[PDB]
């Protein structure tokens, strides 16, 4: 009864000074406190710990809470408590082991005085909150401390020496806050059973320090986002636990530890944007590994075949490299690849066929290299595929006939190859197409009726192939149609007239092509065209006057058999490239016509 | 929100 007492009046007390307007401490306005929601007591009913994570609550930071003599843990995790922090808030707080006020809105500095308040604490954080000055220093007299997480501040100045006599540390993260151009303190090397090291966005220079090879224990090693420099060092392929290594948008240069290959445990590697040279390392035997980034460096040479030995890969992204060699032919195979990037390298040889063999792969971009032969039909029942882009290579033979109509396909880019044959009907199926990108290849037939009932479709891109027939009247009712380009094919028939439903139609080009009849007036009334070419066809009758309204970037209507005025506003001799090589047209200039 | 500890998200 007596600490039943107790701890309900200082609940009730630290309520008080919070408003709750989501009523998360209703339980708290019959009940025993040891049931109260986000209550814990010890089994003689005292209060242990106080989790109110995520309830909304809003006010200053509930330091009452500290007078319930056995809390041990309270967690304020994402709420809205706000001011600032003063020495006085933790006078009391000195039995806490636990402390979490995490996303908050806390401002101000960190009290120098925090550590001598809560000497007894494991666990501190205050992540995503609006602290600024700097680290205290005297952050080095911890004794227990195991785990701090400032990261998400405005913490300034530089990461304080003195945190490397917090020797009981295992995770330090302090990532993205507004910390002076500095190097990684070498005394952090001192901390030697450290775990995780998160210091991304640290404005970190200078190269990792050699000290840091003695946390032979890191899992995690975190310091994406800053301007270091020098080789990325060896130390880390003899980490016995390393599973993550996020060493992205440096300035890192050399080659890749040549031994990477024996990091058994490894699950996460990127160390993309840098400047690494050299090859990727060879006999990899990376059991774990899931992630692999090493995009935007200056890389050399093949894709080693040992990665098909990382048997849960999946997640290569390699572009913007200058790798060369073919892919091993048994990439995807015996992997969930998921997305797989190899853009703007020198890739040869022909698209592994197994590349989704798992039936998970989404992202295949494969843009700027010199890949050849058909894809695999395979491809064709890659059935969870979102995004293909597979333009500027050397491929060739008829596209997959499934592979026009897969469901989830948003982007189908193939522009700039040799590709042959006919858009199947099947197209029909491809319900979450977006944009279709074909343009510079031999795709021959005429346009499927089909591709109309794709209601989601913003691009249709087709030019430089070698299309026939007419352009079908159902693409005329594509409501979100952003840009049409079939120019440069063999179409023929003329422009349907009733064209109200291309409300989001930005380019219309044509040219270079059999086509015939008027230009429709409506072409006029489309409220976001900016871009019109008919150049190059067999249009006649009268340029309508209705293209006044529009602001044109392109108007080009050269090269065809049109008749009667140019409309005034076109007058003017700075337009007259738009309009040559029709025999039957003029200008009103003055009273008689000039051709 | 602050970034995850994770691998780059960028991709063409
Ligand atoms: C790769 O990493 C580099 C650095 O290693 C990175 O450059 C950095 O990017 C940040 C964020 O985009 C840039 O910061 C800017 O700073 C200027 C002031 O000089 C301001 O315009 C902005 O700061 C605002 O910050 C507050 C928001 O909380 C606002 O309230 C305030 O009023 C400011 O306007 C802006 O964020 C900067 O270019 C650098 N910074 C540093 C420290 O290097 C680069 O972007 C990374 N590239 C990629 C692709 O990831
Ligand atoms: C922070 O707390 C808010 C409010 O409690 C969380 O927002 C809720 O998120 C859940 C999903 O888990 C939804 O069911 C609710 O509808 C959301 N409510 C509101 C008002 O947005 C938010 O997710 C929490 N943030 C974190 C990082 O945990
Ligand atoms: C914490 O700082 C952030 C960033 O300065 C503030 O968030 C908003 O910032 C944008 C511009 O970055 C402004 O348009 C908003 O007006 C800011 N929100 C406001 C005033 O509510 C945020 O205000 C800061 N939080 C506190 C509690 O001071
Ligand atoms: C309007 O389109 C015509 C072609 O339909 C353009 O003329 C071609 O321009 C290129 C220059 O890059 C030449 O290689 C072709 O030989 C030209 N064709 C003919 C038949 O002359 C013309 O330049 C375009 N006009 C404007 C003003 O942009
Ligand atoms: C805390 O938040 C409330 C409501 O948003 C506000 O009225 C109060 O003055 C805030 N306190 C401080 C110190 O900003
Ligand atoms: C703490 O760290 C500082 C900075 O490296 C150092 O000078 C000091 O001797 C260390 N000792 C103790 C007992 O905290
Ligand atoms: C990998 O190889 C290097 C030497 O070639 C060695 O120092 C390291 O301990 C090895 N790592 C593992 C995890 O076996
Ligand atoms: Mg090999
Ligand atoms: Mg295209």
């Amino acid at each position: 009864m007596g600490s039943l007492n107790q701890d309900a009046t200082i609940l009730r007390q630290a309520k008080l000074g919070l408003s709750d307007p989501a009523q998360s401490l209703s339980s708290w306005s019959d009940v025993t406190p040891c049931k109260w929601l986000g209550v814990s007591c010890d089994a003689t009913s005292n209060v242990v710990s106080v989790d109110l994570s995520s309830f909304m609550l809003v006010g200053p930071f509930p330091s009452i809470l500290c007078h319930l003599p056995s809390l041990h843990s309270l967690s304020l995790y994402n709420n809205s408590i706000n001011g600032s922090l003063s020495a006085d808030d933790f006078d009391t707080c000195h039995n806490l082991i636990s402390l979490d006020l995490s996303e908050n809105l806390l401002v101000g500095s960190i009290p120098k005085s925090l550590p001598f308040n809560l000497p007894n604490l494991k666990f501190l954080e205050i992540s995503g909150n609006n602290l600024s000055d700097t680290i205290p220093s005297s952050f080095g007299e911890f004794r227990k401390l195991e785990s701090l997480n400032l990261a998400g501040n405005f913490l300034s100045g530089t990461i304080p020496a003195s945190l490397g006599n917090v020797t009981t540390l295992k995770e330090l993260k302090l990532a993205y806050n507004l910390f002076s151009p500095s190097q990684i303190p070498s005394q952090l090397g001192n901390l030697t059973e450290l775990q995780v090291l998160w210091l991304a966005g640290c404005n970190l220079v200078g190269p990792i320090p050699p000290s840091l090879s003695r946390l032979t224990s890191l899992v995690n090693l975190d310091l994406t986002f800053n301007q270091l420099t020098g080789s990325i060092p060896s130390w880390i392929t003899q980490l016995k636990t390393v599973e993550q290594i996020e060493l992205f948008n440096n300035s890192f240069s050399g080659e890749l530890p040549e031994s990477m290959g024996n990091m058994t445990t490894l699950k996460r590697f990127d160390a993309s944007m840098n400047k690494l040279t050299g090859k990727i390392p060879d006999n990899l035997n990376l059991l774990n590994l899931e992630s692999l980034n090493l995009f935007e460096n200056m890389l050399e040479g093949p894709l080693p075949e040992s990665i098909t030995r990382s048997k849960t890969l999946s997640e290569l992204k390699l572009f913007n490299n200058r790798l060369t060699g073919v892919l091993p032919s048994q990439l995807g195979a015996n992997s969930p690849l998921q997305y797989v990037d190899l853009s703007y390298n020198r890739f040869s040889g022909e698209i592994p066929a197994n590349v989704c063999g798992e039936g998970k792969l989404e992202y295949l971009i494969l843009i700027d290299n010199s890949f050849s032969g058909e894809i695999s039909n395979n491809l064709g029942k890659c059935k969870s595929l979102t995004r293909v882009r597979l333009s500027n290579n050397k491929l060739s033979g008829q596209i997959p006939h499934g592979f026009w109509g897969l469901p989830r396909l948003s982007l189908l880019e193939l522009s700039d190859n040799s590709f042959t044959g006919s858009i199947p009907k099947t197209i029909i199926g491809a319900k979450n197409l977006s944009n279709l990108r074909i343009s510079k290849n031999r795709f021959s037939g005429s346009i499927p009726n089909e591709i109309g009932s794709l209601n989601g479709i913003i691009e249709i891109s087709g030019a430089e192939n070698d299309f026939s027939g007419e352009i079908p009247e159902s693409l005329v009712k594509l409501k979100q149609l952003s840009r049409l380009d079939l120019s440069k094919n063999q179409l023929s028939g003329e422009i349907p007239r009733e064209l109200r439903g291309w409300k989001n139609l930005n380019e219309l080009n044509l040219a270079n092509n059999h086509l015939s009849g008027e230009i429709p007036k409506e072409v006029g009334i489309l409220p976001v065209l900016n871009y019109l070419d008919l150049s190059s066809n067999q249009f006649s009758g009268e340029i309508p006057l209705e293209l006044q309204n529009l602001k044109l970037n392109v108007l080009n209507l050269s090269y065809n058999h049109l008749s009667g005025k140019i409309p005034p506003l076109y007058a003017n001799k700075i337009y007259a490239h738009d309009f040559i090589g029709n025999p039957g047209l003029c200008v009103d200039l003055d009273g008689l016509c000039r051709k | 929100p602050i970034p995850p500890s994770a691998p780059s998200k960028r991709h063409n």
